[PDB]
């Protein structure tokens, strides 16, 4: 009964930002702020008061908070909200992500940054719905729901620097990519639900009931493709990658769309809630395929961010890379891999959003972004480039990081499950290492290559400073202790894992 | 006891405040912070020492918390210390205060004096942490630290593009070697269950009474870690790059922290290696082949870092071949003195080269023997360390005990590798030595001399209780074996002697033939590995990066839109806005229709 208000405030904010532009040009920031602070202080209290360490696992369903509200009694549709500790995780680290795109727009001031602020907010719910929805449709629709704010941020707040027509063509592209998959999902949600009607003669569009659905091999290895199809662009899984280099490189400078819409990763947990429980032995027979495309999401993720020329589309390509790890991690079925698997999403998004806050920041600096044209700018800031340095650090998997406990547990369970994709993958690790040393030579170290580069530069303000190094606490506290995360995610992952290992 | 923690926690504390001061302190002050914290750490490393020595040399255990617990993974943070523990401790916080002392002698004036001291803090930190650890995870936290420190040192001096090729380079090639690593933990983890050191050698006989091969390939991965931290065959290439960075970030690396990581990664599981005998024999002629390897590059070298590099690797190598023969106390022992008159070695090479100007070849100088007395005496000192010369240096000892642990085990082809090995050392030590020097009293200088001395072969660590006991040879065999080891250097001596001091017209004679062209080139490359590796690696993923930096798979999921659109082009032609077309096209599927429903029927 507390999930409606998580979706709900964000879009009663965003009107509110919207409505509050006529007091000032400079209010709706405020009101964005407060907003995203009642919801992230609302998860927080969600977190304290949910007893999720103590929780054991009881099989699916179990959820520790749950809301249900008749939405089309005609198909059986309801708005169906439930929290258990995996997607207890993702709206904390969605409401810190979204304080920190409300913190990161700070001083722009411009007319209509009300509305700005309106698709901010409305996609910060959507990603909110998509993870407290636990029925086929409002989870479609919440799905759907933030792509529209994300066309229009990226299409019209863009970066000031392009043409014009790229911010329209990378846009539309990304939302062609987005929509043509969730239509695919559609189609698959459909197929399961009238193959459910013809099996017991209700109609249902609940998770819960959707299980256990006896259906041929065939069917459901069909419903897992699209589904997983739907999950591949979103993650994105080559060869469905294309969309997201373009709509990083051409989405707002400041960097706070990506931490809103582009950076959270909500494909990882559709995959552990509706592909493993819904269709395990269609998943069990797609394991090696689904894998291998990991593995070559990887290896090609890290050849594509060393030879960017563009800051942004390589920390795109270090977020191609760091997925085709979860999706190694998905498909086992080991309790460790998916728990590595969560720590690796919490992690991983900890650190690209600093690095894409870095780069925003640098290109406010600097009015640049190539990486042949700058350089030796450790002599020319005051912090930036050790901040960089040590997301640089995070992003290559190094202990003390949360990234090098996710993706070391992730490598763990799946050479229990599998040897030589774990072999190839810690390969991929060492590529990983590559390109971020050759990011960090290219962007700080040597002679400058510009006369840009060879000026002094301001230094960050108290607030960039301020939230950068609030993420740098988050990403130490959990490299060294990350025991609450994993005992919170603990009890829905070892859900998911008993589901999927003895129904197969 | 129960201070590891604080030994810890002072370098990470003195790193903290150092990088957040970023410039803005004196150079007194963040000197002070700096040296400071590391003798504090180094102070409460000898009340440590102390406290083990009260007991009864017992293994003490500090769990500080619990890292990862997910089911069965139960892998903690824990501190274990014992006789091995202790000396790599005592050894890293000694000779880090040493080189934090001088460095702050020596980095005066330049720029990022407190960058370069929390760097090293966070290297001994790292280091401390390493070798601390109780199980293989936190040792695998240390070693990537270590790595990253040796990374943010090489290329201290960031502005020449050089250093940080060979940072990159030094950090690529360790971090296959970690990669090794890491696939040595996964067999073990996927076999015993468990992480920690004492647990692995209790539960590791039970289980593989039927088959060894997985823990064979788990010994040989952690072999193939080890060889890449200490730079051995065949992932050596990058300590001779590695010396772009300052002098007492080399002295760090080649003798208190970095090389040694791979002698203590086998020592410490010397009971998984027990077991495979094979992979035992193969750490051996690893050693040998890689101290052989480093004997002959260093002959033909004409840099002062570069030859002290090649010395470290023949020295690495002496460990291997030492614990690949089971005498793993004198491997210990050799770890000690190397460290000592390493770091002896390099902080009066960064003398020379400060004295000087250019940082310029070897051939260029000669009798500087008079120009700085006290540095030509650490040179020699340190040198004749090297050269394991009888009864007054601890490398002597160091030296024969590894070869009379060769003995004692059966191996005559790695007894006599270590003697070519010696022999060759004593050449190309005073070769160096005798070209460069021939043709204000510092405490750290002072307190290495002392050390590399027979003062320091007086100190014998606590291995009696950790390590097993090294087989001991017959009294005649031990006494002859010390007689061909002391006429083996100083005729070693004597022809470096006879060859480059003097007129050196017959090693002229000989570079200028050739066969000695040929071989001065060859071995000058370190036998050709670098440009093996180039070409092996470095450029097909270069050519590979070139050849996708046109996303193909975005233009093969492009290529629908392309359709789209020339389908769209082609379509609207028949919208040309003649009214008989229109009447002739609704003709047409009137026709088209009516034969489908007749063929359909
Ligand atoms: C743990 C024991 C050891 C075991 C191995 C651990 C391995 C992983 C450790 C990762 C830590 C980061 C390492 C890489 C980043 C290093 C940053 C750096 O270079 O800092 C120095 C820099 C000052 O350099 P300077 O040249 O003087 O000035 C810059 C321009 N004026 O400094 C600055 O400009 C300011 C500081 C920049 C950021 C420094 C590092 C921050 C992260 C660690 C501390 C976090 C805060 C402490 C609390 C944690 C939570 C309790
Ligand atoms: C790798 C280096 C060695 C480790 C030290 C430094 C690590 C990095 C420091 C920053 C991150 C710290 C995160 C962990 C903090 C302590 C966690 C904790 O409170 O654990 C609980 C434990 C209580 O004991 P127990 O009941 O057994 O709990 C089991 C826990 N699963 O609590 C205890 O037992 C507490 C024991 C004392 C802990 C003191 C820690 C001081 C750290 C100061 C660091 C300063 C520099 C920070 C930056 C470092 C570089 C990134
Ligand atoms: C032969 C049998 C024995 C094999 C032993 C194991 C392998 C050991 C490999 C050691 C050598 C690694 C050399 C790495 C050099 C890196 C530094 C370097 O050259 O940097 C140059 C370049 C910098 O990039 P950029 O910023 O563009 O610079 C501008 C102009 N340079 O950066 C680059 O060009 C990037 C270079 C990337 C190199 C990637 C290496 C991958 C290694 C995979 C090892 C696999 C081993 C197992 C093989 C299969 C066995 C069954
Ligand atoms: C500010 C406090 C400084 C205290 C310094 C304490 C150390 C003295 C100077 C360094 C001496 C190093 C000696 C290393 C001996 C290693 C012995 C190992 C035995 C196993």
């Amino acid at each position: 009964m507390l999930l409606p208000w998580l979706i709900l405030i964000p879009f009663i904010g965003g009107f509110l930002c919207w409505q509050t532009e006529r007091f000032g040009v400079k209010v709706p920031r405020w009101i964005a702020l407060i907003t995203m602070g009642l919801t992230l202080a609302l998860s927080l209290q969600l977190w304290l008061q949910g007893g999720y360490s103590l929780t054991q696992s009881a099989g699916i369903p179990q959820w520790q908070s749950e809301f249900d509200m008749p939405w089309i009694p005609r198909f059986g549709i309801s708005i169906h909200l439930a929290i258990d500790g995996l997607s207890l995780l993702m709206v904390v680290l969605t409401g810190l992500l979204g304080v920190l795109a409300v913190l990161c727009s700070w001083k722009e001031i411009e007319k209509y940054q009300g509305f700005f602020h309106l698709n901010l907010m409305w996609i910060l719910g959507g990603v909110i719905g998509v993870f407290l929805a636990i029925d086929m449709f409002l989870f479609f629709f919440f799905w759907e729901m933030m792509l529209v704010p994300m066309y229009f941020l990226i299409a019209l707040w863009g970066h000031k620097a392009s043409d014009g027509k790229t911010r329209i063509t990378a846009a539309t592209k990304f939302f062609i990519y987005t929509q043509a998959s969730g239509l695919v999902m559609l189609i698959a949600i459909l197929a399961l639900v009238f193959v459910h009607y013809n099996a017991t003669g209700v109609w249902t569009f609940n998770y819960e009931e959707l299980l256990n659905t006896p259906m041929s091999s065939g069917v459901e290895y069909l419903l897992m493709l699209g589904f997983f199809i739907a999950f591949a662009v979103k993650m994105p899984v080559v060869p469905l990658h294309g969309w997201l280099p373009d709509a990083h490189s051409q989405a707002p400078t400041a960097g706070s769309v990506d931490l809103a819409g582009i950076l959270l990763k909500t494909a990882a947990y559709g995959l552990l809630r509706f592909s493993l429980p819904l269709f395990p032995n269609a998943s069990a027979e797609f394991a090696p395929i689904a894998m291998w495309l990991g593995v070559i999401g990887i290896f090609y993720g890290a050849w594509m961010a060393f030879a960017q020329t563009d800051i942004k589309r390589l920390i795109a390509y270090t977020s191609v890379s760091h997925m085709g790890f979860v999706l190694i991690a998905i498909y086992t079925g080991s309790q460790l891999a998916y728990q590595g698997a969560v720590i690796q999403m919490i992690a991983h998004g900890l650190s690209a959003a600093g690095l894409f806050i870095l780069c925003g920041q640098l290109y406010e600096r600097i009015h640049t972004r190539d990486m042949r044209m700058m350089g030796g700018l450790w002599s020319k800031m005051k912090w930036l480039p050790a901040l960089s340095l040590f997301f640089a650090v995070a992003t290559l998997g190094m202990p003390g990081t949360g990234n090098f406990v996710g993706e070391f547990m992730i490598l763990f369970g799946s050479f229990q499950v599998v040897p030589v994709i774990t072999v190839i993958s810690t390969f991929g690790l060492v590529f990983a290492s590559v390109y971020s040393l050759a990011m960090l030579h290219r962007a700080y170290f040597g002679k400058a290559k510009s006369q840009i580069a060879s000026q002094e530069l301001p230094g960050m303000s108290l607030r960039e400073l301020f939230m950068i190094l609030l993420l740098v606490v988050l990403l130490v506290l959990l490299g060294f202790y990350p025991q609450p995360i994993l005992d919170t995610s603990h009890s829905a992952i070892g859900n998911i894992q008993q589901w999927f290992v003895n129904s197969v | 006891m129960n201070m590891l923690a604080l030994t810890i926690i002072l370098p990470l504390i003195g790193f903290v405040l150092l990088a957040f001061s970023r410039g803005r302190w004196s150079e007194n002050v963040s000197a002070i912070v700096g040296v400071g914290s590391v003798g504090l750490a180094a102070l409460v490393t000898a009340f440590i020492g102390v406290d083990f020595f009260a007991n009864g040399e017992q293994t003490y255990s500090q769990p500080l918390w619990t890292w990862m617990s997910v089911g069965d993974f139960n892998i903690g943070f824990n501190l274990v210390l014992d006789g091995l523990s202790l000396t790599m401790l005592s050894v890293v916080t000694g000779v880090g205060f040493l080189i934090h002392m001088y460095a702050s002698w020596y980095m005066r004036g330049e720029e990022g004096y407190s960058r370069f001291f929390a760097y090293t803090n966070l290297f001994i930190a790292s280091m401390v942490v390493l070798v601390l650890a109780d199980n293989l995870l936190l040792m695998y936290l240390g070693w990537e630290g270590v790595g990253l420190c040796s990374y943010l040192l090489i290329g201290f001096y960031y502005t020449d593009p050089k250093n940080g090729a060979a940072a990159m380079k030094a950090f690529v090639v360790t971090r296959v070697g970690d990669v090794f690593l890491a696939f040595a933990l996964f067999i073990l983890y996927n076999e015993l269950g468990t992480l920690n050191f004492r647990e692995m050698v209790e539960l590791a006989p039970a289980h593989f009474a039927d088959g060894n091969n997985m823990l064979m390939w788990a010994t040989l991965m952690l072999l193939g870690g080890a060889v890449g931290k200490s730079a051995q065959l065949p992932l050596q290439t990058w300590l001779a790059d590695a010396m772009a960075g300052p002098t007492p970030v080399s002295a760090l690396i080649h003798a208190a922290t970095m090389v040694t990581a791979g002698v203590y990664l086998i020592a410490r599981t010397h009971g998984l290696f027990l077991m495979t005998p094979e992979v035992l024999h193969l750490v051996g002629i690893v050693g040998a082949v890689t101290l052989l390897l480093a004997g002959f590059a260093a002959l033909v070298q004409t840099d002062i870092k570069r030859v002290l590099a090649y010395s470290t690797m023949s020295q690495i190598g002496y460990m291997f071949l030492a614990l690949g023969v089971q005498a793993w106390d004198a491997a210990i022992f050799h770890l000690m003195t190397h460290a000592f008159f390493k770091a002896l070695l390099f902080l009066a090479s960064g003398s020379v080269i400060l004295a000087c100007h250019h940082e310029q070849n070897i051939f260029k100088m000669g009798g500087l023997r008079k120009s700085i007395p006290l540095v030509y005496l650490c040179f020699l000192v340190g040198g004749a360390a090297l050269s394991a010369l009888p009864l007054v240096t601890a490398g002597f000892f160091s030296k024969d005990e590894i070869l009379a642990g060769a003995m004692a085990n059966g191996h005559i082809n790695l007894m006599v590798a270590g003697l070519v090995g010696a022999f060759m050392t004593s050449l190309y030590t005073f070769r160096m030595i005798f070209i460069v020097f021939h043709g204000t009293h510092s405490l750290p200088l002072i307190v290495l001399l002392i050390l590399s001395t027979f003062v320091g072969a007086l100190i014998v660590p606590p291995l009696q209780g950790v390590l097993p006991q090294t087989t001991e040879l017959a009294h005649g065999s031990m006494l002859t074996l010390e007689i061909t080891s002391g006429v083996v250097a100083v005729v070693g001596i004597l022809l470096a002697a006879w060859l480059w001091l003097g007129k050196r017209t017959l090693v002229t004679s000989i570079a200028n033939s050739a066969p000695g062209r040929l071989l001065s080139t060859w071995w000058y490359n370190a036998w050709g590995f670098d440009w093996l590796y180039d070409k092996v690696f470095v450029k097909p993923f270069l050519g590979i990066a070139w050849l996708l930096k046109r996303d193909p798979l975005n233009s093969m999921m492009n290529i629908p839109a392309v359709l789209s659109r020339f389908a769209g082009k082609g379509l609207l032609l028949s919208e040309n806005g003649y009214l008989r077309w229109y009447v002739a096209s609704m003709s047409i599927g009137a026709v088209v229709v009516l034969a489908l429903l007749m063929v359909l029927r």
